[PDB]
DNA sequence: TGCACAGGATGTATATATCTGACACGTGCCTGGAGAC
DNA sequence: TCTCCAGGCACGTGTCAGATATATACATCCTGTGCA
């Protein structure tokens, strides 16, 4: 057993171009890619927690790694995805 | 013991090996009627000896 | 008002007098391969075998090489087939046509020695009755 | 009494409970919160979809219907923010960007 | 059981001359289990079991392999298509290490296509062959085509030629046929051009080509005659013609087999 | 001594036939994510 | 922490793109010969 994210990285790829091959050494490179930011995002989230005398690692902490990370453009855009998402997995009423 | 699961391997892939090889060189009626439906309707049946009328 | 099969037939001369023949040639109970020339020929001849309903079967050069087996020993063990859509190369070379004598050249003029290896595919021994090779 | 993942709960592709598998026992912190990695799923999906848009039109600019990592390569350094983010990563058979400097032309 | 025996025997003497023969006549009366003959009645000559090569179209491949499983079963045969990992099992086992003559082992006949021979060109160079027979040899009538080339570069020294009608008369392809038959001779065409047209061109071939026909036999087999039926254009065939050239060869020759074409 | 004309040869031009060739889809399974306390 | 079932893996089978090949006729280019 070995775990990819290939499935949900060509869902991704079909909604936004449906007649587009991949290759698996690109598949490889993306892989990298998003456990890269993936563990820099959880080692800034660790680091702040431990650095504010909490034990939770909660949303708002992810949100400020997220400004401290990525430039300021992406950043807005990625923290209004994450809100939008947030949101509405919060509504479960 | 390795000279014997040796020569199984070789055995077993020239088995494999011989039956692809044959595999590959010696291997490579009346229309059914229109469906009837007749749900919520009445019937009329003239048999030899007897009529029918099933209504509703 | 759809497109007419009567009206496909007709307007082709060719396909007329193919469909003149073909009512003889079945009212005497006889064995028919038919020749083309290209793939559009023989994707237009089985909408016309379906008008008739007759047991027709086709092998081209886009065929796999296993159907070509089968195919061929359904025509020397089953004598209820009727029509035999042969490409120019295809069954024309060394294929074992001899239980077959009518041939239906429909286009067959391209070079005299593809022609040459087409009769000599069906005129073959063990051809129990007489050969006649119709050309329209 | 049977329901569909968090993932479709917060509308994402990306597999939230195995974001949240990974935070657990990734050992970051003792307790993780439950918002946690919804926000972090919709961000890794956010930037995925980023990069594929890029690798996209890159590779549509090149006639092909394949990606290559010619066109990831293109696609990270004809953009401004992804070079400040990748700038000290190397990518597999990736090349260089056609350049030259002003005076090295046969300027005459 | 025929006079194609006194034919294999023909070809057997001139094969003890040292020279590739040439059969030049029609396909019909057997040629197939004359071949077979030959191979058989060979290796009870010189005790041979070994390296032969059959080269056939491909829906005649299968025919092949069935009249040699029926006719002459004593020889384990190998076929070469389908699939690459196929390809690599008879590769495993078509192994021919040892040369000359061998008894236990499988690659007694080697059955292909004519792509599989011209896009293996990098594993056939080596192996070097014994007997290759070529059937069906019009698609070596050009002198340019790469498949022509591959069949050239082989180490097999044994050319013979199996087609039913040799005669194709484009003047370059009897040089190229001949230049395959023995590759020392015939290397120049423009002296075979230069060296009364009707006469002399009749008895070049005489040493190689034998002369048979079909008109030796008892004749149950029909004696084609050829009825030919000639018609005339419908309207809406017709104007097409005028058509096509209002806008100013295959086209209208498709516009003849059927309009809607 | 040059130029023009004619003839021959070569190249082109666009469906076939084959015919591989590397791509995308229809079934098992098992375990780990989801619900409950 | 207990339960329990379907997600996504893993492994099979089919379908439009490239490559040699026939092919005949037409057109263009080059070379040779004859003439002024």
């Amino acid at each position: 057993r070995k775990e990819t994210y290939s499935s949900y990285i060509y869902k991704v790829l079909k909604q936004t171009h449906p007649d587009t091959g991949i290759s698996q050494k690109s598949m490889s490179i993306l892989n990298s890619f998003v456990n890269d930011i993936f563990e820099r995002i959880a080692t800034e989230a660790s680091k702040l927690a431990a650095y504010n005398k909490k034990s939770t690692i909660s949303a708002r902490e992810i949100q400020t790694a997220v400004r401290l990370i990525l430039p300021g453009e992406l950043a807005k855009h990625a923290v209004s995805e994450g809100t939008r998402a947030v949101t509405k997995y919060s509504s479960s009423t | 013991k390795n000279l014997s699961e040796k020569r199984l391997e070789e055995e077993k892939q020239d088995t494999i090996n011989k039956l692809l090889k044959k595999r590959a060189g010696k291997s490579r009626f009346v229309k059914p009627r229109r469906p009837y439906n007749s749900e919520g309707m009445t019937r009329i049946l003239r048999r030899y000896e007897e009529d029918l009328f099933c209504t509703f | 008002s759809m497109p007419s099969m009567d009206r496909f037939i007709t307007e082709s001369a060719k396909l007329r007098k193919l469909d003149e023949l073909l009512v003889k040639l079945k009212s005497e109970g006889h064995r028919v391969l038919i020749y083309f020339q290209m793939t559009k020929m023989m994707d237009l001849m089985e909408e016309y075998l379906t008008y008739r309903q007759y047991n027709h079967i086709r092998l081209d050069g886009s065929s796999k090489l296993e159907d070509r087996r089968d195919l061929v020993h359904d025509w020397q063990t089953n004598p209820e087939i009727f029509v035999f859509l042969l490409s120019t190369r295809a069954g024309g070379l060394g294929i074992n046509l001899t239980a077959a004598d009518t041939v239906i050249f429909y286009d067959s003029d391209w070079n005299p020695t593809i022609d040459s290896q087409a009769m000599d595919r069906a005129h073959r021994l063990g051809q129990t009755r007489q050969v006649t090779v119709y050309r329209l | 009494k049977a329901s569909q993942s968090r993932s479709a709960k917060a509308g994402l592709t990306f597999p939230v409970g195995r974001v949240h598998r990974l935070l657990r026992r990734g050992n970051y912190a003792q307790r993780i919160g439950s918002g946690a990695p919804v926000y972090l799923t919709a961000v890794l999906e956010y930037l995925a979809a980023e990069i594929l848009e890029l690798a996209g039109n890159a590779a549509r600019d090149n006639k092909k219907t394949r990606i290559i990592p010619r066109h990831l390569q293109l696609a990270i350094r004809n953009d401004d923010e992804l070079n400040k983010l990748l700038g000290n990563v190397t990518i597999a058979q990736g090349g260089v960007l056609p350049n030259i400097h002003q005076n090295l032309l046969p300027k005459k | 059981k025929e006079y194609q025996l006194k034919g294999l025997n023909w070809l057997a003497n001139l094969y003890d001359q040292g020279i590739n023969g040439i059969l030049a006549d029609e396909m019909g009366l057997g040629k197939t289990v004359q071949s077979i003959s030959v191979l058989a009645h060979l290796a009870e000559n010189h005790n041979i079991w070994g390296p032969f090569l059959v080269v056939t179209p491909a829906s005649t491949l299968h025919n092949w392999v069935n009249e040699i499983s029926k006719f002459l079963p004593q020889f384990k045969i190998l076929p070469y298509w389908g699939n690459a990992n196929d390809r690599k099992v008879l590769r495993k086992f078509w192994d021919r290490k040892n040369l000359r003559y061998n008894k236990n082992a499988p690659f007694h006949v080697m059955v292909t296509s004519y792509q599989m021979v011209v896009t293996d060109a990098n594993y056939l160079q080596k192996m070097k062959w014994q007997y290759m027979i070529l059937d069906e040899a019009q698609a070596i009538k050009s002198s340019q085509s790469s498949r022509w080339k591959n069949l050239l570069s082989f180490h097999c020294r044994n050319r013979l030629l199996l087609t039913g009608t040799p005669i194709q008369n484009s003047m370059q392809e009897l040089w190229a046929l001949l230049h395959f038959i023995m590759p020392s001779l015939f290397d120049s065409h423009d002296e075979f051009n230069e060296w009364q047209q009707l006469r002399r061109l009749h008895m070049i071939l005489k040493p190689f080509m034998l002369r048979r026909v079909k008109k030796n036999v008892q004749s149950e087999l029909g004696d084609k005659i050829e009825i030919d039926v000639l018609c005339d254009l419908t309207q809406r065939q017709a104007k097409l013609y005028q058509v096509l050239k209002s806008q100013i060869v295959m086209q209208f020759r498709k516009v003849c087999n059927h309009p809607d074409l």
